[PDB]
């Protein structure tokens, strides 16, 4: 038996986080929590927070309301360097892009989240960004890494290169010196808008995409987007010292936090993912078939996929899963 | 009778333009094409030389220069440089659903118009501490303003009901906030056109779900990249979109997705008609309405007709089959 710490986070965060452990109790996963609250003070997160994790070493995250950001605070306190978004086609939810399997990393330090803006002279902005060898190498062989513990064959860089060429050409030289350790992956590499153009027409020519944040996580979303939206989108963040904090990356939903609507799908399949970073894959893959054979029944949805509330859907997912 | 200088260009460019002067020629266009090549060269002459024709005439057809980014930063995109010279401030493209060409969508029909000068394309960077590259760029309150006011009026002039900006000023709040009110400022002066905004991470997840939505987007250079080649996705690909580069005073017309095709050139498989709707663009800004009226409706019926379709699109078809087709169509209409 294993320590989470779990952060339900506002709005529905609460209603679908209890949904998320009464499926992990009745799967009998090696997994007891340990409930932590996170609140910028006087600036960083909670001491108890803060030790949890330390402790734990693995964090599941509800969707947070913003005020200094706590997604910011996180990712500073445990230096967050690497962002995962695997979308995957869901049996029975019907999107026009049902051959999707892409997974992207992201690095998740510099880039944008670096940004400087000013005013030069009135009427003009300058911004400022910031791309590192470090943080470049760092997410490379992550990637790698990811691709290999994960049975992934296809790793793409993703850049623009031809216009960026020193910020982005750093970042494609460290992914080159990756690839020549690692050349049991297939590496190859892409400009964004080719990506993009690519995606919307075939998404399954796609595997693993790696890029840096100069751009930002646009591409993410639009992944996300070919599978059904981020109510549906598991995530999770890798940091130093072994830390990794796995997330829905949805809204808090306050016009129904009170309410039974919900659903809990995304964070759920962010915890599948947060078991099979552990190890506990047996687990993982039973919980996973579990929420996608009552996904694909049709008779058992919440509002925003049919009619039944969310603890109808929990149930039976519970049902499911007990099903050895 | 017109003089239009042609800029073959790299991959497909030439193999393209030959079909282009071919269906001209079929069509009694009363245009003559003035040729400049500009290599990927490590000279500079030829681009201020094409600059200079271009000046002259005032009008070109283009393929795509081949950026090699494994080059030095000193060496820059010929594409940009052309561009961001000549001033040709607003890239536009029209990404129509095809009744023969079937996606995943239909009913899609939005105008977008990006920003063509500023931002990470006239960007610095520099390398002032080993291992930490800068990237310095900037955005106006001049090219904002002119950009949406080309859009507007453009929305306007076309019947068209709503404008929709896309930015990102939820991070970049300066930057994408100056953009943001510049549009508010001539939004406020088109009260019959709706005038909205979104996050391009959100226009994104919107344009792969529920396309139809959108009707005239505006957006500064970078996420009209992103959204040129999306919405050019949406509707069939690269071989089907065309696109326009205004200034005050000059012209440029090419491809949407501006594609080099380097992989499938002189195979006879390329689409030809991304091209050549390009060259009806350019005929209509030269006031030939009529001919590219003909060459356009031309083309349209050819690619009614699956069988003339090329494999970019799922056919079989080659490129001189499709082109047969749309001068067969042409000389229907035209006798
Ligand atoms: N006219 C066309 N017909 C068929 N396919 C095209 C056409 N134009 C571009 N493509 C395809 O779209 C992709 C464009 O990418 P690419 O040729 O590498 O251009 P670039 O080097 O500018 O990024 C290629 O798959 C290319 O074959
Ligand atoms: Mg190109």
């Amino acid at each position: 038996v294993q320590t989470v710490t779990l952060i339900p986070g506002d709005g529905i965060g609460p209603e679908i986080s209890a949904a998320v452990m009464k499926i992990f109790d009745a799967a009998k996963a090696p997994i007891q929590w340990e409930e932590r609250n996170v609140t910028a003070i006087q600036w960083m997160i909670p001491s108890e927070a803060k030790e949890s994790m330390d402790k734990n070493k693995m964090g599941l995250k509800g969707p947070l309301k913003t005020p200094p950001s706590m997604n910011l605070l996180l990712r500073k306190t445990f230096d967050l360097y690497a962002n995962v978004r695997p979308c995957v086609s869901i049996e029975g939810y019907k999107t026009p892009y049902t051959d999707v399997n892409i997974v992207t990393i992201r690095e998740n330090t510099e880039g944008e989240y670096s940004g400087i803006e000013h005013v030069i002279v009135d009427g003009v902005v300058q911004s400022i960004k910031l791309i590192t060898e470090g943080a470049s190498k760092r997410i490379a062989e992550f990637a790698f890494e990811y691709a290999r513990n994960n049975h992934r064959s296809n790793v793409t860089a993703v850049h623009k290169a031809n216009i960026m060429r020193m910020s982005d050409g750093l970042f494609l030289q460290k992914c080159r010196e990756v690839a020549e350790s690692c050349k049991d992956i297939k590496f190859n590499e892409m400009y964004l808008d080719t990506v993009c153009l690519n995606m919307v027409q075939d998404p399954s020519q796609f595997d693993v995409l790696v890029m840096p944040n100069l751009y930002g996580d646009i591409l993410s979303d639009l992944c996300a987007g070919l599978i059904g939206g981020l109510g549906v989108t598991p995530s999770g963040n890798i940091g130093a010292n072994g830390v990794a904090i796995f997330e829905s990356v949805h809204g808090t939903a306050p016009d129904i936090a009170g309410k039974d609507m919900a659903n809990p799908t995304a964070l759920l399949l962010s915890a599948v993912m947060m078991l099979r970073h552990m190890g506990l894959f047996d687990h993982a893959a039973r919980i996973e078939a579990a929420c996608f054979a009552t996904i694909k029944d049709g008779k058992s949805l919440t509002k925003d996929l049919g009619n039944a509330k969310c603890s109808d859907f929990t149930e039976e997912i519970c049902r499911r899963v007990k099903d050895l | 009778r017109h003089t239009v200088t042609m800029i073959p260009g790299d991959g497909i460019g030439p193999e393209l333009m030959l079909h282009v002067k071919s269906v001209f020629r079929h069509a009694c266009v009363p245009v003559d094409f003035e040729e400049v090549h500009v290599s990927s060269n490590a000279d500079e002459e030829d681009i201020r030389n094409a600059i200079m024709a271009i000046r002259r005439n005032r009008v070109a057809l283009k393929g795509n220069i081949e950026t090699n980014h494994n080059l030095p930063p000193s060496h820059k995109s010929r594409n940009n440089i052309l561009r961001t010279s000549l001033d040709l401030y607003a890239n536009v493209i029209h990404c129509k659903s095809l009744p023969g060409v079937v996606t995943r969508h239909k009913d899609i029909d939005i105008l977008i118009v990006r920003e063509n000068t500023e931002g990470e394309y006239s960007s610095l960077e520099h390398e002032s501490v080993a291992g930490v590259v800068e990237s310095l760029a900037i955005i106006t309150k001049a090219k904002s303003l002119r950009i949406a006011e080309y859009a507007f009026k453009l929305a306007q002039e076309s019947g068209r009901k709503k404008v929709t900006a896309v930015h990102k000023a939820n991070i970049m709040k300066l930057g994408d906030g100056l953009f943001l009110q510049c549009c508010r400022e001539v939004a406020a002066r088109y009260p019959q056109i709706t005038f909205e905004n979104m996050i391009v991470d959100n226009t994104t997840m919107q344009l792969v779900s529920r396309p139809q939505q959108f009707d005239v987007m505006v957006m500064p250079n970078l996420y009209g990249n992103i959204v040129n080649n999306v919405c050019a996705g949406l509707v069939g690909g690269p071989g089907l979109v065309a696109g326009a580069n205004y200034g005050h005073v000059y012209a440029v017309f090419e491809t949407a997705t501006r594609n080099t095709g380097k992989s499938i050139a002189n195979k006879n498989i390329a689409n030809p008609t991304a091209t050549l709707l390009a060259s009806c663009m350019m005929l209509d800004h030269l006031k030939l309405h009529s001919y590219a009226t003909s060459i356009r409706k031309a083309v349209l019926a050819s690619m009614d007709n699956e069988n003339m379709h090329t494999p970019d699109i799922g056919g079989q078809g080659t490129t001189s089959e499709a082109i047969q087709d749309v001068i067969r169509h042409i000389r229907v209409i035209n006798g």
